[PDB]
RNA sequence: CAAGUCUGGGCUAAGUGGUAAAGGAUGUGGCGCCGCGAAGACAGCCAGGAGGUGGCUUAGAAGCAGCCAUCCUUUAAAGA
């Protein structure tokens, strides 16, 4: 059986593509509001992406196959990340620290990501949308 | 029902339900078939049942191959009569059937359709039945 | 309930073999058998 | 003295009476039950066609109501002469009308979602 | 299509079977010797390589000869095999059964009704070197009564029918609502040919 | 399985004989049969149980026995509980010193004397809780009292656990 | 011709003496036409509180009746239908116990309309 | 009731053995040969399960009466 194939083959290439992964828990609410965070943050990341919500374990195995190295203050839990490898991103998480966190029993969370390429920590990112 | 039409001889010996099958046995039309797995008359009555009720199921499409055919008078005495002052008069007539023989076959419908279209109508006969796809029954040359 | 031929009706149903006999029951009462 | 709401009835065009579902969900909002037959102001223009609507009380007993845009299913019967076949451009014409609706924000996407509706209705697009 | 197949002398092909082999043959013009094959791992492939494709079989030796299935013979009881004839393939304009595929949707089945597929193989005579796989069919014109045959049939270079043409290769024909005319009909009597005198 | 590792707490001792199992604690003692085809004896902070072969009648029977154990180890850290609930107009349950005097509709109200390991409550008056020490007991007297009057079956009257019902959509009528 | 009720709905074309002739010719031509029953069927509405709208069309349905449709009256709900004036037989109590007699219903002869092929023999009788 | 409570390996748990068929069945043991599994659902459990919202008939058929068609959307993934 594949150890690893054509799903990560998509995410070793669209979170190959730059160096700044920006890692979320994103499965907590109605759909309604979710295809409106994932539709609405692209009013501040490009290509085609908010987040790629995907396997950690196949995120895990990839921030590594990819020479890119551990998000791996966070890589377990119900792991979305907010992919601004193909994005427009610096204060793009600033606009994205109302529409779930101001909305909800808290909708959307921080968790590990890549400032330019060195890893940015959790609440010095959390608190860097402000 | 189903019985022919002219006849040289009216009237029949029993015979036997010896081995085998002779031909029948390969599949040839449909896609799923009905094979006997156990010798036996099929009689026209039965035949049609299982004819009938296979159609009831595919109500409106498919097609049904109905490949074996009763040509065998069955005789019976009159009710209460004595031994002797000759043989019986026809009641029917049967499809002599030995183990192998594909009896129905049935093309135009989904695997869900045929199994259990051919699984109803092998409740009406007398025996034991198997159902079957396609395999070696590419018994052309 | 009690007949020979004894199957799931529903997709609840449950065969249970217990009392030395087999046994169905769906959620639903009149899918409740016993084989005899 | 009831609570609030967030109703989302859904009423169509022109035949606004208080009988349900404009009762049981609006008597808890002292609801202008009368003050949209607002809608055949608006839709005086069009004619037909159902109108979804979003009916929110508060504390004051006061409502509000916004509404989102004709069936997908309507636009379709009009270009078409129905109750036919529309082009590439014509069904690229009527995703722009339904845009701010569906999910898509473009046309590559939402023109399919209508090429889609094609086939549910059964009329060929004009390639 | 690989298949290891072994060669047999002159011992009982009932412990073969009994054992697990299916006992068979191969043989052309040329060659002629009785072989078995594992029964478990020649319908493995068999179920994909009917007698349309080759079959290549690897002996002791290590030739391995491309052969065609000629014969499987059955147990009647027991939809089994009992034994194969292959045919061992030359330098040769040889006959084979190619499988048609009835490509499109038909017409006549849009509008209910049937495509009977007569043939799933045309006889051919053709040359190892061009063995189609499919010969694939133009359907989607056949109305529910009309039925395409004979040499309607593309047929790819050096690949030449076998057959007549004329053969019928496929119909459409009609699929509850006449099971009353059935039911009622309870007509005939059945005639028996006149002998004696006259 | 769940043939894991239990888990011995605070004050239980788990002695073991070749067919037996005492559990002391807190809350009480209990003995645990055990099929003597299982090897358990009195086992460091966590109990544990193998089986010889992967039989069939092996492996029921682990699991089976983890199982006994483990509710036994659960009942001695107070594991009593599970809870009826009374519905139904003139329907109500009141305690007559240990023993329970539910009045259920029928002409004279019945009292359940409460056997040995069992206490009952009756914080509401159509709410009333079975506790013990045992589990398999509770369970018994839970469902004895149930089927003094069980619900339903076209109307939300009888005594039920709490978890719930249908109610056959009938005659109205 | 066959429970001998009155015959209806037919156009005779012609083409003491006249009178037996006439009388003896329609006689037949009812057989060789190949008759069926007709029977009055009432057009009813029914008013329910809603609450019992399933049941209550569920049973007129069972009455072998046709809805018609379904508006409100005031705080109730009013169900249109047609139903043949013999399966209406003791209609408002069964009607009673199904809406907890809350219901009530009203019934106007409508037309007449053929049988249900189960009757007819069951009504040569 | 004369001679093995003989030896080695299986099965059976019904007193089957020690009375019967179609048929039914997580009985049990064994042989298959296919899937799935460091792309960690097998089972439980916590989420999601959504847009276009469907054509027809029918009083009403809107994922679920029964008939034609199973086409996209945002997707992690959601069947007309």
């Amino acid at each position: 059986a594949a150890a690893a194939a054509a799903a990560a083959a998509a995410a070793a290439a669209a979170a190959a593509a730059a160096a700044a992964a920006a890692a979320a828990a994103a499965a907590a609410a109605a759909a309604a509001a979710a295809a409106a965070a994932a539709a609405a943050a692209a009013a501040a990341a490009a290509a085609a992406a908010a987040a790629a919500a995907a396997a950690a374990a196949a995120a895990a195995a990839a921030a590594a196959a990819a020479a890119a190295a551990a998000a791996a203050a966070a890589a377990a839990a119900a792991a979305a990340a907010a992919a601004a490898a193909a994005a427009a991103a610096a204060a793009a998480a600033a606009a994205a620290a109302a529409a779930a966190a101001a909305a909800a029993a808290a909708a959307a969370a921080a968790a590990a990501a890549a400032a330019a390429a060195a890893a940015a920590a959790a609440a010095a990112a959390a608190a860097a949308a402000a | 029902m189903l019985m022919p039409r002219r006849m040289k001889y009216r009237k029949q010996q029993r015979g036997r339900l010896k081995g085998a099958t002779k031909g029948g046995d390969y599949v040839a039309f449909g896609d799923y078939g009905l094979v006997a797995l156990e010798p036996a008359w099929i009689t026209a009555q039965q035949i049609e049942a299982a004819r009938v009720a296979m159609v009831r199921h595919f109500r409106r499409g498919g097609k049904i191959f109905i490949r074996i055919f009763p040509d065998k008078p069955y005789t019976k005495k009159p009710l209460e009569v004595r031994m002797g002052k000759g043989k019986g008069n026809v009641e029917g007539y049967v499809a002599v059937v030995k183990p192998g023989r594909v009896m129905f076959e049935v093309a135009g419908v989904t695997e869900e359709q045929a199994m259990e279209a051919l699984r109803i109508a092998g409740h009406k006969l007398p025996i034991k039945t198997k159902i079957v796809r396609r395999d070696a029954y590419d018994e052309a040359q | 309930k009690v007949r020979a031929s004894v199957k799931r009706i529903c997709d609840k149903c449950k065969v249970i073999r217990r009392h030395g006999r087999v046994y169905v029951i769906c959620e639903n009462p009149k899918h409740k058998q016993r084989q005899g | 003295k009831k609570v609030v709401a967030v109703v989302k009835l859904q009423l169509p065009a022109g035949k606004a009476t208080p009988a349900p579902p404009v009762g049981p969900a609006l008597g808890q909002h002292g609801a202008n039950i009368m003050e949209f037959v607002a809608f055949n102001a608006a839709t005086a223009n069009m004619g037909d066609a159902i109108v979804p609507v979003e009916i929110t009380i508060y504390a004051d007993r006061s409502f509000t109501f916004v509404t989102k845009t004709p069936p997908a299913s309507y636009l379709i019967r009009k270009a078409a002469g129905l109750e036919g076949r529309i082009t590439w451009e014509q069904v690229l014409e009527i995703a722009k009308q339904k845009m701010p609706d569906l999910n898509t924000t473009d046309l590559e996407a939402a023109a399919r979602m209508i090429a889609g509706s094609a086939r549910s209705m059964g009329v060929e697009v004009v390639g | 299509y690989r298949l290891k197949a072994y060669y047999r002398e002159g011992e009982k092909p009932s412990a073969l079977r009994r054992a697990g082999k299916l006992p068979g043959v191969m043989y052309n013009r040329h060659l002629n010797r009785k072989v078995y094959v594992d029964l478990v791992e020649f319908d493995k492939v068999f179920r994909q390589a009917s007698i349309h494709h080759v079959i290549v079989l690897e002996l002791p030796d290590g030739q391995s000869l491309p052969t065609l299935v000629r014969q499987v013979n059955l147990d009647k009881r027991r939809r089994r095999p009992e034994h194969v004839d292959f045919f061992v393939l030359s330098d040769e304009p040889v006959e084979m059964y190619v499988p048609l595929r009835f490509v499109g949707t038909p017409a006549g089945v849009r509008a209910g009704g049937v495509l009977q597929e007569i043939h799933r193989d045309i006889l051919v005579k053709v040359s190892p070197r061009n063995i189609p796989e499919f010969i694939e069919v133009d359907v989607s014109g056949l109305e529910i009564g009309d039925s395409l045959h004979a040499s309607d049939l593309k047929l790819p270079p050096g690949v030449e029918l076998a057959v007549s043409p004329e053969e019928t290769i496929a119909a459409v024909v009609p699929p509850v609502e006449k099971l009353a005319e059935e039911a009622a009909a309870e007509v005939a009597e059945p005639e028996v040919i006149k002998k004696g005198k006259e | 399985i769940g043939r894991l590792p239990i888990p011995v707490p605070k004050g239980v001792s788990v002695e073991v004989a070749p067919g037996r199992v005492k559990v002391k604690g807190p809350k009480g003692e209990l003995e645990v049969p055990v099929s003597p085809e299982m090897r358990v004896v009195v086992e460091e902070g966590v109990v544990r149980v193998e089986r010889p072969s992967d039989e069939r009648r092996h492996k029921s029977l682990h699991g089976l026995t983890r199982t006994l154990i483990a509710n036994a180890v659960k009942g001695v850290s107070e594991g009593y509980s599970k809870e009826l609930l009374i519905k139904g107009i003139g329907y109500r349950a009141r305690l007559v010193g240990r023993a329970l005097e539910l009045t259920v509709g029928f002409s004279h109200p019945v009292v359940v004397e409460p056997p040995e390991g069992i206490t009952f409550e009756v914080p509401e008056p159509t709410r009333v809780r079975v506790s013990g020490i045992d589990k398999q007991k509770v369970g018994q007297v839970a469902a004895n009292i149930r089927a003094i009057r069980k619900p339903s079956a076209y109307h939300e009257k009888g005594i039920y656990y709490a978890g719930e019902p249908v109610r056959l959509k009938p005659g109205k009528a | 011709p066959l429970i001998g009720f009155p015959v209806v709905d037919i156009k005779v074309t012609l083409y003491m003496a006249f009178k037996i002739a006439g009388s003896m010719a329609i006689k037949e031509a009812v057989q060789k036409g190949d008759p069926v029953i007709l029977e009055p069927i009432m057009r009813v509405e029914v008013t329910t509180p809603e609450e019992y709208m399933g049941d209550v069309i569920g049973d007129l349905n069972a009455r072998r009746g046709q809805i018609l449709g379904m508006e409100p009256r005031g705080n109730a709900q009013v169900i249109r239908a047609f139903v043949p004036l013999a399966e209406m037989f003791g209609y408002a109590t069964d009607l009673r116990s199904k809406t907890q007699g809350r219901g009530s219903f009203v019934m106007f002869f409508d037309h007449y309309q053929e049988v249900p092929k189960q009757v007819q023999e069951k009504l040569i009788k």
